[PDB]
RNA sequence: CGCGACCUCAGAUCAGACGUGGCGACCCGCUGAAUUUAAGCAUAUUAGUCAGCGGAGGAAAAGAAACUAACCAGGAUUCCCUCAGUAACGGCGAGUGAACAGGGAAGAGCCCAGCGCCGAAUCCCCGCCCCGCGGCGGGGCGCGGGAAAUGUGGCGUACGGAAGACCCACUCCCCGGCGCCGGGGGGCCCAAGUCCUUCUGAUCGAGGCCCAGCCCGUGGACGGUGUGAGGCCGGUAGCGGCCCCCGGCGCGCCGGGCCCGGGUCUUCCCGGAGUCGGGUUGCUUGGGAAUGCAGCCCAAAGCGGGUGGUAAACUCCAUCUAAGGCUAAAUACCGGCACGAGACCGAUAGUCAACAAGUACCGUAAGGGAAAGUUGAAAAGAACUUUGAAGAGAGAGUUCAAGAGGGCGUGAAACCGUUAAGAGGUAAACGGGUGGGGUCCGCGCAGUCCGCCCGGAGGAUUCAACCCGGCGGCGCGGUCCGGCCGUGCCGGCGGGGCGGAUCUCCCGCUCCCGUCGGCGGGGGACCGCCCCCCGGCCGGC
RNA sequence: AACACGGACCAAGGAGUCUAACACGUGCGCGAGUCGGGGGCUACGAAAGCCGCCGUGGCGCAAUGAAGGUGAAGGCCGGCGGCGCGCCGCCGGCCGAGGUGGGAUCCCGAGGCCUUCCAGUCCGCCGAGGGCGCACCACCGGCCCGUCUCGCCCGC
RNA sequence: AACCAUCUAGUAGCUGGUUCCCUCCAAAGUUUCCCUCAGGAUAGCUGGCGCUCUCCGCAGUUUUAUCCGG
RNA sequence: GCCGCGACGAGUAGGAGGGCCGCUGCGGUGAGCCUUGAAGCCUAGGGCGCGGGCCCGGGUGGAGCCGCCGCAGGUGCAGAUCUUGGUGGUAGUAGCAAAUAUUCAAACGAGAACUUUGAAGGCCGAAGUGGAGAAGGGUUCCAUGUGAACAGCAGUUGAACAUGGGUCAGUCGGUCCUGAGAGAUGGGCGAGCGCCGUUCCGAAGGGACGGGCGAUGGCCUCCGUUGCCCUCAGCCGAUCGA
RNA sequence: CGACUCUUAGCGGUGGAUCACUCGGCUCGUGCGUCGAUGAAGAACGCAGCUAGCUGCGAGAAUUAAUGUGAAUUGCAGGUUGAUCAUCGACACUUCGAACGCACUUGCGGCCCCGGGUUCCUCCCGGGGCUACGCCUGUCUGAGCGUCGCU
């Protein structure tokens, strides 16, 4: 608030009386009186700058940027290194983008669900996640977020059928609609390799939502695929070629150190 | 995850209630366990204590299998003093200590009208809770 | 003179009614500053702002055109975006500063006087009787009493309207009650281990529960509990259950009121003065030969009047009908009640105040206005003995621990006591360079292994080569068999899904004389793009 | 060092921040376009996603002039009408969007880069000399609006 | 020209103070205008960011010619 | 990223770069640590870094904490005659000097220069260091007990502390009166909360005795108790104010 | 070696920093959006077995009734045909305050009705109920060489 600090009324004494020339507090026998009032520095007073509530919180962006980085995350949820590199644990997971079958969408309880992710090795990482649930560090203790663990899985659907009900209980999952899907949480910390499991209408629906490159997206008004800027990425395949080698000069790769200047005054066969 | 957006999930205001609660809630708040022969019995899971109850301490100093009888009831400190459960201060003069209800386990209910009524009507809500969900 | 009608004005402790103050975050109407800026200051600015006074509501105010425009025209108010830092104002300096059109939220329209018709067809109160009565009403009856011609009610109000006659077609609405069927407030309830081992003062810890990978999970938010708990308790989830009150839409019936319309042709009717407007003064506004408001003085009209952003005369055009009134929705809210959250603050911070705070205390008074949190799991708060007047202590004693003993968690520096060590006449204190002594450490105090070789001494059911079985890697198998794909390419008696400012008979609709055009829609061709099928080329895995 | 000022000692607190606008530099997206920020549809989320017959509107794609206004190459052959062989204007055909100098990179390539001595092709590499010239700079011409001077004609 | 609160954190070309390391570069007190002389602007001095070319151009210098100077 | 070659290195006001320098909090991440003892704190221990600072050992303590990649900030103190809080030297010093004065024995009591009694010597010297009141203070009055704190030495004492008690009116005062004056009503002014003004532009009496008539209540005798009519009435300005 | 002075470490003292705890704030948002002559807001004075304050309450004075709940409160004594807590519709709410009989002394009154007082003599005493200003509709009684009518 603005009114913290000065509500007091408070005259300086001035000059003489050998004192440093500041608001002080208007008479009266008790100890807040020369007391000092205003001032960053006095006891109680204004603190510098007060806060606003009229600071720009909000920062917009725009659209096309956003939906390049969903393509990208995207890209990255097939290579496998990268989901390891975030730590998900999948080993005998037989394919990352893992697609099952629709009739999921027909669970209805947790039992049935979890023995499914037991079926498809995929415990693993809530076992993780179970073991990791631990406290935070801090003042943030007393304002209820007391408890921290490691992000899991993700799961998309395309139509809730009880799904959502019947997965909620379990520890980290975040369920998702692909038609609106979300950036904040399949990237989080801005760092690539969520662990996903797709279902098979959600599967399909990508080409139609984001079309390839040589048909546009049929749904948003005017939109196709990211271009690359290169494509053979892989550079060590091409610098050993036959044609660059070819047309190469020859490499002087010999280190010639410093000599030592010997007098030719003194040294004969110098 | 608790949906409902009246009730509250904020720490001081549970100590709040809690250490600020009424007679008649903190009647409710200091229940206590049945032992399985008596769930089989009752089929009921947990019940309100009362001063007249027989009971089993299972944590702290005096813990075992003696079978206690209540004595009295201190709400104002949620806790109960048991008969033999006590220590001798200097002088001599014995001291019942505090227990806390939920470190208690029921053997033999002090049987009056309400109790069996609050039982049939703890076992009829069981009743329609499985039939419904099955 | 006396008596009686009215008129005007008093008194009543007359019978019955209403106002009077508070709160004042948001709203409305007045009055109304200076600090300050301009590098000074005086007009401007600060500012129609703080401060003063009055009056309200859950919202207020506003509002159905004396309008905008000047286009092929739009059509109450309120609010958002944009028009815009624009046109304009200003010691032309400093600075100030709108509106209309456009896209949106919401969207609802109405009423008197007058002019005129109708036996005043109107109203209030008393009294008597019936029903109902915790929002004081419905009905019937009185040579019961007043109000009202200085005008009560019905119709009807600028979008025109009435009366009269002539044609056409009509039957459900309003007021309150009763019972019977289907949001809000209050109350009580609902899953699953204290299972087996182990540390510890106390366990919510650790480890374990096998192929039914402990049990429940539509419930793993949170709090409590002698540390850290999905399963010990309260709660959380669930179109889960039960019990009360109030409302909500429906249905069946009683006692009353209302008896209204659609067109046609003929005849009549129609508007709100000390107000507009002008001169003049002073303030205010972006409004400049005066945008608005007010005071004085003057003082009008009826094919009239106002407005049409440079005064005026003449002139044609356009557009509205002032001077009487009502009106819900969207919008605003740092006060209040009752609620929810947080990348906020953590006892010199945060409201001045986490506590018996607007308290103690100060000033004659208006007003000013603080300091101040924390034993422990459990009061277990130190019985008993002993010196001393007692305070104070000594033994013993609780507790895991008093190395926590009632301002008692942890307990730094400044400052002091004592102990230990070292030293001492140029105040102390310092950098570099060395020495001596202390201090503890090195777990020092007979000191490197590693490959390979050479040699001498042990021992194990052991090396190579082949056979069998499995697997991986590679293949100029020059060119073994079959797939899959291509931001590769040709053919189509293909089947299509989109788009097209390329074309195209029928259909539907209005008008004219079964006939002739137009508009809208729809097949119907035509161009591009992709998807699924064949066939064939090029290249990869 | 000062006969210039402040300072006995200690703990904790204590000072270029936020908002708007502008200017320049850098990073990112799309590109003659670009932006939905207002509005509408659809536990964490008061988020996120969508809207294009919600691109009205904003900025940019054209300036100049006080204002009414106006608005960004030209050259050549024959003809026709007119005048002093040539010219002006008016009809048909061809080239058609400047020039000079300096210019990083590219192109041409006389000749040649060694096995036994000659004969003998293909692939590279070097290079005398000569060209097309990006960006950018300098200069010269041309076009547009206002303005001044001198002129002669076309049009209904 | 009293006292209390509010406008009010009122203005200051004037005193005073302004919180971690290393590395690299490194100044001026002069011109003109100002009711300017304890102050600003403005040129000058300084840094940083780069960019176009290089592996013909420039210099606080001399020489040779040639003018100027009071 | 690693590696090789040469040349150079002062720096105030000022600018720029890198900081595995450091603080507080947020999303990811370490199958991270911890009651077999975290944070903080102490240290003549061992060490690292040019430095900002950091890591190990030991002691104390009793419940939460940190590393790495990104984000945001109320993010680093010696000074400001800085703020609040605490502590030193100066110092066991300056000082406890206004108006003549004390002395002997005895008692309670642990203890006595100051308590009490007695005895002796002095002073205030009726314009009093006396006896009684007002305004004003507000339980301080009285008794019993206490000996922490206060009474600038002490105290067996006290106006300190703790327990209890206590103020009796027809005639003593206020209450009644008016005094200088304040202040309503009517009236006027005033945008207005409100203001002027106090007899000034006001219909400013609710009273009495008898007569008549009416109306009740009583040993209705005689006298009350209400009403009308006749007849009569100067005030002065409501009201507070010793 | 002494005492005194300086420096460092161990230990004890003064003082209460740091660290860890948090029934309080700030900010944003939602839904409602209600006082009073039937005596409000504010202030004063009282009330508990042991009670000063804080909190609650009004001569029924830390609470009555009714309804829900279903056996305690507690620092100490003592006393289930509903103790105790909550909910709150009935019941009640002292004295100042716009403040209302006139004054602020807490002083004076005035009218009517009961009971003691009489022996209706009315006194005296207690209690109860009325007694603010402005304004409206009606009721009643009046005023005026205001305007008339009859006489
Ligand atoms: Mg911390
Ligand atoms: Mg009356
Ligand atoms: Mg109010
Ligand atoms: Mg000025
Ligand atoms: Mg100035
Ligand atoms: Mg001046
Ligand atoms: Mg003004
Ligand atoms: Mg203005
Ligand atoms: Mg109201
Ligand atoms: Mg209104
Ligand atoms: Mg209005
Ligand atoms: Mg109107
Ligand atoms: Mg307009
Ligand atoms: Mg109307
Ligand atoms: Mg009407
Ligand atoms: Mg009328
Ligand atoms: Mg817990
Ligand atoms: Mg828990
Ligand atoms: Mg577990
Ligand atoms: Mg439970
Ligand atoms: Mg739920
Ligand atoms: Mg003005
Ligand atoms: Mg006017
Ligand atoms: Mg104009
Ligand atoms: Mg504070
Ligand atoms: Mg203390
Ligand atoms: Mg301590
Ligand atoms: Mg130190
Ligand atoms: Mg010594
Ligand atoms: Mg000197
Ligand atoms: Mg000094
Ligand atoms: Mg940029
Ligand atoms: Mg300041
Ligand atoms: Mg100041
Ligand atoms: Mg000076
Ligand atoms: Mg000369
Ligand atoms: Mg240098
Ligand atoms: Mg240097
Ligand atoms: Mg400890
Ligand atoms: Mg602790
Ligand atoms: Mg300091
Ligand atoms: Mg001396
Ligand atoms: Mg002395
Ligand atoms: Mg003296
Ligand atoms: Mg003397
Ligand atoms: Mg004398
Ligand atoms: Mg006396
Ligand atoms: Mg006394
Ligand atoms: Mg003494
Ligand atoms: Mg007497
Ligand atoms: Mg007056
Ligand atoms: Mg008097
Ligand atoms: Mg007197
Ligand atoms: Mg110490
Ligand atoms: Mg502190
Ligand atoms: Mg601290
Ligand atoms: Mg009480
Ligand atoms: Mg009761
Ligand atoms: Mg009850
Ligand atoms: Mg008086």
């Amino acid at each position: 608030s603005e009114l913290a600090g000065h509500q007091t009324s408070a005259e300086s004494w001035g000059t003489g009386r050998a004192v440093a020339r500041i608001p002080r507090v208007r008479g009266g026998g008790t100890h807040r009186s020369g007391q000092g009032a205003f001032g960053n520095m006095c006891r109680g007073g204004r603190m510098f700058a007060p806060t606003k509530t009229w600071r720009r919180w909000h920062r917009r962006v725009n659209t096309t940027q956003k939906r390049y980085a969903i393509c990208s995350a995207l890209a990255a949820s097939a290579l496998p290194a990268l989901v390891m590199s975030k730590g998900h644990r999948i080993e005998e997971v037989p394919e990352l983008p893992l697609v099952v079958e629709d009739k999921v969408e027909g669970y209805k309880k947790t039992k049935e669900a979890v023995l499914l992710l037991k079926k498809l090795k995929a415990w693993n990482d809530i076992k993780k996640v179970y073991a990791s649930q631990r406290m935070r560090a801090g003042k943030g203790k007393m304002r209820n977020r007391r408890r921290i663990q490691r992000r899991g899985p993700c799961v998309i659907y395309n139509e809730d059928n009880g799904i959502v009900k019947a997965f909620r209980n379990i520890p980290g999952i975040t369920l998702l609609n692909v038609t609106k899907l979300n950036i904040l949480k399949l990237a989080p910390g801005g760092h690539v390799g969520r662990f996903c499991i797709w279902t098979e209408s959600a599967f399909r629906k990508l080409d139609d939502l984001y079309g390839t490159w040589r048909k546009a997206a049929s749904l948003k008004s005017n939109y196709n695929l990211p271009m690359h800027k290169m494509l053979n990425t892989d550079l060590s395949r091409i610098l050993k070629s036959p044609e660059i080698q070819r047309a190469l000069r020859a490499p002087r790769k010999k280190i010639h150190r410093r000599v030592l200047k010997k007098n030719p005054l003194k040294n004969l066969r110098i | 995850m608790k949906f409902n957006p009246f009730v509250t999930s904020d720490r001081s205001k549970n100590r709040k209630r809690h250490f600020n609660a009424p007679s008649h809630i903190r009647r409710k708040i200091m229940s206590s366990p049945l032992s399985k022969e008596l769930r089989q019995k009752y089929n009921v899971r947990s019940m309100p204590i009362r001063k007249d109850d027989e009971v089993q301490v299972v944590r702290g100093h005096y813990k075992g299998q003696q079978i206690g009888k209540v004595v009295q009831v201190y709400r104002k400190k949620y806790v109960i003093y048991i008969e033999r459960v006590q220590r001798e201060k200097a002088n001599g003069t014995t001291v019942h200590v505090g227990i806390h209800p939920s470190k208690v386990v029921i053997t033999r209910l002090k049987l009056d009208k309400d109790r069996k009524k609050i039982l049939e009507r703890k076992a009829k809500s069981r009743q329609v809770g499985k039939e419904k969900g099955k």
